[PDB]
């Protein structure tokens, strides 16, 4: 999970 | 004949529209901003989604702040008289209000000005839809245990996340909202209006997901999509 | 017993939940806003239609920043343990996010944070529907011829009008927006989901009006309200 | 074009069809038959409905059973290539399986079979209604407290009664009934597909209607609908 | 609480009901009625068709007339207080009005009776549906080119062929009625209303089969189901 | 209330 | 293909 | 008609  | 409503959009023109799907996942060393590993998953993903729904799917990588304006400039100048409706799809990083091209910002305002209802007269009364898929801001949600028209009628913006929040993508499986997007279509473009199978999305995205971190300032994160019509009508994808 | 479905709020609860309407028309002298003439016309058609769907209505009239702040703090704090929903319906000046008391700004997320899933514990998983008669900014539209879930879920944000433009009241009749939800509600409310209810709404304000003033600059000038959903079901107003 | 679903009749033709309305109420003494008092209301409910469905209505008053035999078969033998159903309502007296003429008994089965789908092939594949508001046998309802297609496909029998039952007319208002099928398509025509109509119909008399009679024998009844479909298709009155 | 309808039959009862199946394929030879081969796979398809729809199954081999009649009247004085419904398919030969056992006729009005608003009185007010596989005469479909409540209310018979004709049934797949039934029921039961799911069986059976025989008396036959309601209100198999 |  |  |  990473964040855009 | 017998009596007409006009509650919902007509989507039985010879085409169902363009479907232009911008996927920005390297950018320029000089920006500073990180691979979107998985967005690649995300295209693919609608592609196929949109494919099956009868759309011209057009599908951009890795375009410039100034591709990104000509692209879009040169689509609304296109001739869609013959076109039901218009989708658009942005995958990058962003910021409330912008989405990034590989080289710099673009104003989303910009974007979708090109296809006002005064500026983009052959898509005037039809649906033109921007999914998009990018931060809203830098806010994390924790979560809880258990005549005429207007010039900016007929849009609708299918937000990843809620304003001010950052957007959540997986490197293996895509955005958690364009994962649920593409899933909710899949099933129920056939039997369902659209703002119902968005809400399905939302159900979705809040529900079955929430974000594992070795840092635990990102860690057990969860996420709400927001849509936010400016739609006159219904919008059912199957006609007749 | 047959197979069930969790795709719709149960709305089944002892109580509908309450309506809270703020009316703000007179505003200090100090703050240089003009009164807001048409206004008691909204609240008054607001109280009738939310009676109609069983809601306990609570009408608030010209609030300060202070007081409205302590209204939806204490609100939040009541036990909704027995209630379906709640409604908070905002009729007053404003900027965008922003909401005006009597005597200065009040920031709308102020506001809605007191009723998030992890701070109005009593409302969580159900539906919190802010309704906003405000100006949104300065924009005219001209038109155009022919486990867990997040806290920000289950909001329901009904604008008036789109981002950064103002929004249109008529001194006799009301505003356009209110005018328009309130006889979409008694005409469909019995029938049709929310989300279809309000689409209704946003093509009654879109097509059946126009502004007529006699600044050039403000003559003929449309609107479209804007409905931004956080919701992760089906609101309908009746059951069984 | 999008995905095309043809799971409802089109009843957008130039027309919607004619609608034949057979009222006899006066018969030859010789056949010993009472005066069908209230018949005449049923005729003038049924004729106002139909028209605002758009059909084009023609009332027929006291036919002997060779004018209603003429009269079917002269219809069958129109072009009906432009119009979307039809309809034909019969009010009289009956035996299961029988009309009555004014002087004596018509085959329902000779009726329809005119209007089968190798007979009137200008109705193939189109909604063949038949509204029947007569006796179908002399049993009374004491009620309880609180390539190719069949033939026989695309008709719907609307019966006033089940079988073997009496059927019941009000002498003022007409005919449990027609009263009730006005009032629902009315109210539903514009919202509802014709079976849910019917039911509703059905639910009405049903519930509503009780018969007072001074003879003991025949008070205190009730009365159910038979709706009978060989309908293929749903089958809405409205379009678009 | 807010507004409620009652437009549709509680079906959330903590039990869905009984349904009960009486399949006869082997018949007394002093009777001279053939085995109906095939009629296995129907039993087996509704039993699992209904048993999804979280009906309490019961399947009945090869019962004489006598034991039918006791079965249906031992079924009759059970306790249905907790149950939604009651459902009863029948699958034999037969005639207009007639089920056949083993060693002979059962008069379907025997069956029904005993279910009656006032003979069975857990079930008053709730629906009873009947679905008949059988013959209801000798016809052949040679098809064309493209306070108180009535006792006879809420039954629904779903007959497999129209009123004097005879039913099809395929010594390998089942009768074409049965196989489309359980067909639609698997796709729809959790979408659709009772009424239009039946719909579209019509449509099935009349589009997708037609007879192939060595006889040319009964070859190239076609067959439209026919849908008997009783019903008040809409059927839904799911809730909430 | 009559019958038919 | 058999009648019933 | 004023505005908001």
């Amino acid at each position: 999970d990473e964040v855009d | 004949s017998g009596i007409s409503l006009d509650n919902s959009y007509k989507m039985d023109y010879p085409e169902m529209g363009l479907c232009i799907i911008i996927n920005n996942k390297n950018f320029h060393k000089s920006t500073g901003m990180t691979s979107r590993s998985g967005t690649d998953v995300d295209a693919a993903n609608l592609r196929e989604t949109f494919r099956n729904l009868k759309y011209e799917v057009r599908n951009k990588n890795d375009l410039t702040r100034e591709e990104i304006v000509e692209l879009m400039r040169d689509v609304s100048k296109e001739d869609h008289s013959k076109r039901s409706s218009f989708v658009c799809v942005l995958l990058s990083h962003g910021e409330e209000g912008i989405i990034f091209g590989t080289n710099g910002p673009v104003d989303l305002k910009k974007i979708t000005n090109f296809f006002r209802g005064d500026r983009c007269r052959s898509l005037t009364g039809k649906p033109k839809l921007f999914i998009i898929q990018a931060c809203r801001g830098t806010a994390l949600d924790c979560g809880i245990e258990t005549h005429k028209i207007p010039v900016e009628a007929d849009f609708l913006y299918a937000y990843s996340t809620a304003p001010g929040y950052y957007s959540w993508r997986n490197s293996k499986d895509g955005s958690w909202f364009i994962q649920s997007l593409c899933a909710m279509l899949k099933q129920y473009a056939d039997k369902l209006e659209f703002m119902h199978i968005l809400t399905r999305v939302n159900r979705k995205v809040a529900t079955e997901f929430e974000s594992f971190s070795f840092d635990a300032t990102f860690h057990a994160k969860k996420q709400i999509p927001c849509i936010v019509s400016m739609l006159t009508k219904e919008l059912y994808f199957y006609h007749h």
